[PDB]
DNA sequence: GAGAAGCTTTTAGAATTGTGA
DNA sequence: TCACAATTCTAAAAGCAAAAAAGCCTTCTC
């Protein structure tokens, strides 16, 4: 409901600009791009941990 | 291991928490020496093959 | 206007960006790359004329004697791709080289040769590619894997923080050849330049400099500066450049041109840089102890001893000053040190350097090099300028120069692919550079740095390989020199080239086994990118940083389709718009924006080319004329993304899906969906398999026709015409006169492929789907291959769906389906199996197929005919015999008695063992068809020759249906060539079809078109004749096999798999699931309507999981389908056109502005009922990815049929006939069935074989076999108190023989109790540790 | 085809229901039979040892 | 043909030697 | 002498299962 808000890259320098968009409206496709960062860290942390 | 088997679970939520649902094919399968133990018990089959 | 495929059916097409970009061929990858490899190229860039033009021609050792290349050839393949399949070899074309030897005289190494000497060469074959992009090796279909690797040349890495645990960052640059050897230039913690070659003992850089002929004077003059000292009245007054001591901390008073400048203790600030600049100061006073901390830089002998002063290169003291100021030595040249900027780190080197001389140098190198033996003058220069200086064993491509010369910033992009003086010069000075301050570091994941191998640099490096070792031989073989004799295909050995391609094609990492159960699955492991493979990194050595997404990845890679597990990260695939450079890097499309407005020429820039331009993003918004509507943008100019004035963006995005894979864009409302959901759901859409019935989506993205159009799938009409002819196996298009040949009449014949089985053992299966008499364009499908719907790609079925909870029945992530589902048959697949039973050659006699096997009854022999194999058609079950064979196990005798009864059998004294080929338990199946490969030389049984006269009689009907049907539109055209110029209808007919060029026609141009059509007529003929004549002769060719093997039969069975407890069944959002129950009718939820929902889902799953456009597509399926109601009770209670055509113009014609535009003004009444028939399952929708719809159109879509807008209606319980409280949302998804079926997984075992070694059991379900009781269950038992559990699994259950046969006997004699024994794994072990000195032994009681 | 568990089991095994697999093993001797249904029935095992 | 004769992980611990006092 | 410290050599890196393919020394005959 509210923004999804923050993400860092993968340097874990914390991107300067929000996704101010949530997921029942749309993200477009740099937010989603950066979210995409933040995804593919996270399995490769689980599955290499 | 001999007496083992695999299959994929799905839920039953009929059961008690002290059963589970068991296949006929996999308990006909990994049962095999108690069947013919009974079955020459009843005299059903008088030599073993 | 539009294409008549597309007039049966439109998709209600969102989004509301005009696309200015078509989807290119998705398969260009690989043909392209595969068409350079095999093409005669004059000039000689690319593929075979390379790798020849650079190998040839011979010079031999002072022979007189070469070999000259003049061009090459390749044949026809002797199968074709179909009969190679059935046949099991590799479909591939012979390569023929035209080579010429000639050789030269005594004392006539230029003049005119005494002969030359030329014919053909066979060099082995070439695996030729299929119009698809796929490989037939041994019959199966493999794919080559593109590869992104690291690109050739000059990479300057930092390794910063974890070496020396100091704080201090080290610095390296490394030189990467295409093929050669590695080249280092390293720090250390005390900053002196070491070099390592290849990775060996780490060693004083200066050596190499030494060993290209640099005296050390040499040296210090190129990566040093020079500083003055002139003896003058005293003090040697130095001559200062101005900005030398810019920054440097003054310790002396500095007075020239009688002013003083600068005070002891204060640096020279900006002020003082101001005051020397204006004074001009040059020679200034200075004392004595400036030069005692200085180096000289230039060797310094003594003239009037004739003797040595100092050394080039060694600190100086005051009492040297005073030598060499006696000595007549006037002018001392330092060197400009420093702390800041100019480190010693060459004189430091040298300092450390041990060596003195070039000879010391290169033995030191070989030493380094290949250690052990004695260092010799020759072979040391040899080696070394071989490492690096050699055409033979170094090599930077066109590639790697490029880069090179990019990265130390000459101009020149073309050059030479060996490494010189000046290239490793400057690779030093630009890492020095680095290290003193000005300059920065590569990156190794930017994609600029990373490149594209595909299969022809691959197939073509490979054959280079064979090539060389093929010129050793000749070589040779040649140097040994005979003359006049010696035809130039003697010394050729086909061998290595052909062993060298066979182990590229056939086993390599990167040419794997096709994946194919699904038209989208084939075609996204054809545009698949590898970070593996040979010359690439590995599984468990990629870090993370190549783990990851990096911000170049933008619109080349995709973000979101990568396998999860093990090599997440290193399998990317490739975007819907990315290309490749000349180069090998990969690039996308923009459109240029100049002066505002957006033009529309499309530029393709790459990772190194984006960086200098900000670029636009896709879905800014553009109005009227193409302008900015608002007047900043976000964009991204330097790897990161920010918003920007109108008037600096440079580059604008072609479309809002470039940076997503084909598989990531047939998911609508992706951005609704979190990545991994994303990711998921897009790995899970290639392992669904074709239905019984293909369904299109209600809901797609307007990407399923590329998909399906772009693979090698359906049959698309080659040239537009009139179908001519209809048939389940094959399809006949009378081509139309605007697109036929001068001659030849001719007519497209496209036979379809029929219930063959895929690598998956799926059923591919093409249906026509035009009708007869019916227009075509070129482009359209006329055939629909599996999961294909009118061209539409359709992978699972659409089903009715509840989100609630059941009864726990959809506990955590099961579902719930109804009956209904089962009884229509809408998740029924179709399996094919083959199975091979293989006569061999054993001793004491071969095998023998016949069907008189002993010990067995006429009841299992009721299927098996005369023959000893199956009937087609049977239905055969799990444990029946499928061909009868049996095994000579020698002569027996068991009592004199006992041959009795075998004098009563008949039997005669064979005794033989029954080893039939059975069908594997549990597989009910249908025998579908059947092969039978004979050797050579052995006798075709009964059924072998009704086979093979079965095929002669199909291959005839064949080729006399195609000459009949050819010649049939041959004649129909000379007839229609005969509707003018002397015409004589009535004796048309007066003669047979045959003659007709002897007709009443003028000798004009008319009758040289008759002739052109009689003479097609008679090549035809000719034609056919001598394809017959072959069909005859390869069909009765006894088939190449196995050494010491007699025949192969192959028997097919098909089964037909249907839905049950246990089946996975997935979504396109990441919704995974197993079937927990199939429900009753009545059972399930049902509305006011009394219509029942399908299948149920849990809720749950949505928040978690944050997957919310499963629900939007619930939505949105819903609304379709209820457009598509209301044309069904319109187009049942039979209306009249008028209202059907103004509906379906209100539902196409509705949302904001959108792209396309449907009038149904232009369709001419009749084809608007097929398009009514067509809609009355659900209007489908077409919602692309980032510019899809919006939940007001929706509920405007919604509210056009009489839906609730809410989206959830009031449903009932299906067993208590009470309401529900809490409005539910039903609709309609599209479920996919996932390959993973329980039938499959399921596996149990008693008893059976066990290993050799390790008398425990076999492990797998392929050969019968136990579960692993690894270590982990082993403790957890151990946490237990379960002990006497424990010892029986390790002893009775797994090792113990005595114990286990002992337990078996106990058990069917009713007793429950085990012998505990000791395992014989233990007693292996004993024996392999005493096969050492070691003695290891069991003590006493 | 497909072993039918518990629902609340499912946290102890930390199985979930999208395509799990679980292997089944046999006790044969009459001890182990006995440790089955005293140690390891999970009507015993309520508690976590952690 | 059948049968022989003969060119990149990362971390961490433990053993050398290589100055350094 | 007798002590730190840079080199370098050695070990280790989850579990369970399904399917497929390719192989099981060179070479020297005459
Ligand atoms: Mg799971």
């Amino acid at each position: 409901a509210g923004m999804r808000g923050l993400m860092a890259k993968p340097d874990g320098s914390i991107i300067e600009t929000p996704i101010t968009a949530n997921f029942r409206e749309g993200l477009n496709v740099l937010q989603y791009f950066i979210s995409t960062h933040g995804a593919r860290k996270g399995l490769a942390d689980t599955a290499l941990k | 291991v001999d007496y083992s088997g695999r299959s994929v679970i799905t839920v039953g939520p009929y059961l008690r928490l002290h059963q589970c649902g068991l296949p006929k094919k996999m308990a006909l399968e990994l049962f095999k020496p108690f069947i013919y133990g009974k079955l020459e018990l009843r005299g059903l089959a008088t030599t073993i093959k | 206007v539009y294409s008549y495929t597309e007039k049966k059916r439109i998709r209600k097409d969102f989004g509301k960006r005009p696309q200015v970009l078509d989807v290119p061929y998705l398969l260009s990858i690989q043909l392209d790359s595969f068409q350079k490899f095999i093409e005669q190229d004059p000039e000689g860039q690319y593929g075979l004329e390379a790798a020849f033009r650079s190998v040839f021609p011979i010079q031999s050792y002072s022979g007189n004697s070469e070999l000259q290349y003049v061009s090459y050839r390749l044949g026809e393949p002797v199968f074709d791709v179909q009969e190679c399949q059935i046949r099991g070899v590799t479909y591939s074309a012979p390569l023929r080289v035209k080579l010429r030897l000639v050789i030269y005289e005594r004392e006539a190494p230029e003049g005119t040769v005494k002969d030359i000497k030329e014919q053909e060469v066979y060099m082995g074959e070439i695996p030729l590619m299929t119009d698809n992009g796929t490989f037939v090796i041994n019959g199966t279909e493999r794919v080559i894997v593109s590869q992104l690797h690291r690109s050739p040349g000059v990479f300057f890495d930092s390794d910063k923080g974890k070496t020396h645990s100091s704080g201090k960052v080290l610095y390296n640059a490394r030189i990467i050849p295409y093929r050669g050897s590695w080249l280092d230039f390293e720090f250390d913690p005390k900053d002196n330049l070491f070099v390592r070659i290849d990775r060996r003992r780490k060693l004083p850089a200066t050596i190499i400099l030494r060993a290209l002929n640099y005296t050390t004077e040499q040296i210090l003059d190129l990566f040093f500066e020079k500083v003055i000292f002139e003896i003058r009245d005293n003090k040697l007054q130095m001559e200062l450049v101005p900005e030398r001591l810019r920054g440097e901390t003054a310790s002396f008073d500095i007075e020239a041109n009688g002013k003083v400048y600068v005070e002891k203790g204060r640096r020279i600030t900006a002020r003082h840089i101001r005051q020397l600049e204006k004074d001009d100061v040059k020679l200034i006073e200075v004392p004595v102890e400036y030069i005692a901390g200085k180096v000289v830089a230039k060797d310094y002998i003594d003239e009037s001893t004739g003797e040595l002063i100092c050394a080039a290169n060694m600190e100086l003291s005051l009492d040297l000053l005073a030598k060499l100021s006696q000595s007549g030595h006037k002018r001392i040249e330092t060197l400009f040190t420093n702390d800041l900027d100019h480190g010693p780190y060459i004189s430091e080197t040298l300092r450390v350097d041990p060596t003195n001389d070039r000879l010391s140098a290169l033995v030191e190198i070989y030493r380094m090099m290949r250690p052990g033996e004695p260092p010799t003058r020759e072979a040391a220069e040899s080696l070394f300028e071989n490492l690096f200086f050699s055409e033979d064993r170094y090599d930077l491509s066109a590639v790697g120069r490029m880069k090179f010369n990019r990265s130390l910033l000459r101009e020149e992009i073309e050059g030479s692919g060996i490494l010189s003086k000046d290239d490793i010069i400057d690779v030093m000075k630009k890492l020095i550079d680095i290290r003193n301050g000005k300059g920065e570091v590569d990156d190794i994941d930017h994609l600029g740095n990373r490149r594209i191998r595909s299969v022809g640099e691959m197939a073509e490096n490979q054959f280079r390989v064979g090539l060389v070792r093929v010129e050793r031989a000749v070589k040779e073989r040649l140097s040994l020199g005979d003359l006049d004799t010696l035809m130039p295909q003697d010394m050729i050995n086909a061998k290595p080239i052909s062993a060298a391609v066979k182990e590229f094609f056939g086993s390599s990492q990167l040419s794997q086994f096709m994946d194919q159960n699904n038209p989208l699955s084939e075609i996204t492991h054809k545009r698949r990118i590898s970070a593996l493979g040979p010359g690439g990194l590995t599984r468990e050595r990629a870090g993370f940083e190549v783990r990851d997404v990096h911000p170049t990845h933008y619109g080349r890679v995709c973000p979101i389709e990568t396998p999860e597990g093990p090599n997440i990260g290193l399998i990317n695939s490739l975007s819907v718009y990315a290309q490749t450079n000349e180069y090998g890097f990969l690039e996308t499309p923009y459109r240029k924006v100049t002066d505002g407005v957006v033009t529309d020429e499309i530029h393709y820039l790459s990772a190194i080319e984006e960086g200098n331009y900000v670029i636009a993003q896709a879905n800014s918004n553009l109005d009227e004329e193409g302008h900015f509507v608002e007047d900043l943008v976000t964009c991204r100019s330097k790897g990161e993304s920010s918003l920007f004035s109108r008037d600096q963006v440079d580059y604008m995005d072609v479309s809002t899906q470039q940076v997503v894979s084909v598989g990531a864009s047939l998911i609508p409302f992706l951005e609704h969906d979190d990545a991994n959901r994303a990711l998921m759901g897009a790995n899970m859409q290639r392992q669904a398999v074709p239905t019984l019935r293909a369904d299109k989506p209600l809901v797609g993205t307007g990407m399923e026709r590329a998909v399906a159009v772009d693979s090698g799938v359906t049959a698309v009409a080659k040239r537009g015409g009139v179908v001519q002819y209809v048939d389940a196996s094959r399809i006949v298009i009378k081509v139309n006169e605007d697109e036929m040949y001068p001659g030849e009449a001719g007519i497209d014949i496209y036979n379809l492929t029929k219930y063959t089985r895929s690598n998956q053992n799926t059923c591919i299966n093409q249906m026509p789907c035009v009708s007869l008499g019916e227009p075509v364009e070129r482009g359209d499908v006329l055939a629909d291959g599996p999961s294909t719907d009118l061209g539409e790609l359709a992978l699972g079925q659409n089903m009715r769906v509840a989100f609630m909870p059941w009864n726990g029945y959809n506990f955590e992530d099961s579902i719930l389906v109804s009956e209904r589902v089962v009884q229509e048959d809408r998740f029924t697949t179709i399996h094919i199996q083959e199975l091979a039973c293989v006569s061999r050659d054993t001793k004491l006699g071969p095998e023998e197929i016949t069907a008189d096997i002993p010990n067995v009854g006429e009841a299992a022999l009721s299927k098996l005919d005369e023959s000893g194999i199956v009937y087609i058609g049977a239905e055969v079950t799990g444990g029946d015999i499928l061909v009868g064979k049996v095994t000579p196990k020698g002569e027996t005798q068991l009592t004199p008695e006992e041959k009795l009864l075998r004098a009563i059998f008949g039997e005669k004294a064979s005794d033989v063992k029954d080893s039939s080929l059975r069908v594997p338990n549990g597989v009910s199946g249908t025998v579908i068809d059947v092969q039978v490969f004979t050797r050579d030389g052995v006798e075709k049984d009964k059924r072998a020759l009704e086979i093979e006269e079965m095929q002669l009689k199909q291959a005839k009907k064949d080729l006399s249906e195609e000459l009949q049907i050819l010649e049939a539109g041959l004649f129909s055209r000379i007839r229609a060539v005969l509707v003018a110029g002397g015409v004589e209808a009535e004796k048309l007919d007066k003669l047979p079809r045959d003659r007709w060029l002897e007709l009443g026609l003028t000798d004009e141009e008319k009758q040289n078109q008759l002739e052109q059509l009689a003479e097609q007529y008679d090549e035809l003929k000719h034609e056919f004749e001598k394809k017959l004549e072959a069909k005859r002769r390869k069909i009765t060719q006894g088939d190449d096999l196995a050494p010491g093997v007699l025949k192969i039969v192959k028997v097919y069975l098909a089964v037909k798999r249907r839905i049950q407890p246990g089946d996975k069944m997935a979504g396109r959002h990441g919704n995974k699931g197993v079937i927990s129950k199939i429900n009753p009718i009545e059972d399930m939820p049902y509305d006011e309507n009394g219509t029942p929902v399908d299948i149920v889902l849990n809720p749950l799953g949505v928040p978690s999981r944050m997957n919310i456009g499963q629900i939007l597509e619930t939505h949105l399926g819903m609304a379709a389908k209820g457009i598509g109601d209301k044309i069904n009770a319109m187009l049942k209670q039979q209306q009249e056109v008028a209202k059907l055509r103004e509906f379906i113009q209100r539902a196409y014609d509705l949302g904001a502005d959108v792209r396309q535009k449907v009038d149904l003004s232009t369709f001419s009444d009749e084809e608007v009922m097929r398009l009514a028939e067509n809609l009355r399952k659900g209007m489908p929708i077409a919602t692309p990815v980032f510019d899809g719809a919006k939940e007001a159109e929706i509920k405007e879509l919604l509210k056009l049929g009489d839906l609730p807008t809410s989206g959830q209606i009031r449903l009932y319980d299906g067993r208590t006939g009470e309401q529900f409280e809490r409005p539910v949302t039903v609709g309609y998804m599209y479920m996919l069935k996932l390959n993973h079926l329980v039938d499959d997984k399921m596996h149990a075992r008693s008893t059976g074989s066990y290993s050799l070694v390790t008398q425990q059991p076999l492990g797998g379900k392929a050969q019968f076999g136990g579960q692993r009781f690894g270590e982990m269950e082993v403790w957890a038992l151990e946490a237990y108190g379960a002990a006497y559990t424990l010892q029986e699994m390790l002893t009775v259950k797994s090792d113990d023989v005595n114990g286990r046969t002992k337990m078996y006997k106990n058990i069917v004699d009713g007793n429950h109790q085990m012998e505990p024994g000791m395992p014989e794994s233990f007693n292996v072990l004993l024996k392999e540790i005493r096969s050492l000195g070691i003695n290891i032994e069991l003590e006493d009681e | 085809k497909a072993i039918q568990l518990h629902p609340l089991v499912c946290a102890a095994y930390n199985a979930d229901f999208d395509g799990d697999q679980m292997a089944v093993h046999v006790p044969l001797t009459l001890e182990a039979q006995l440790e089955a249904r005293a140690l390891m029935m999970s009507t015993n095992n309520i508690l976590s040892p952690a």
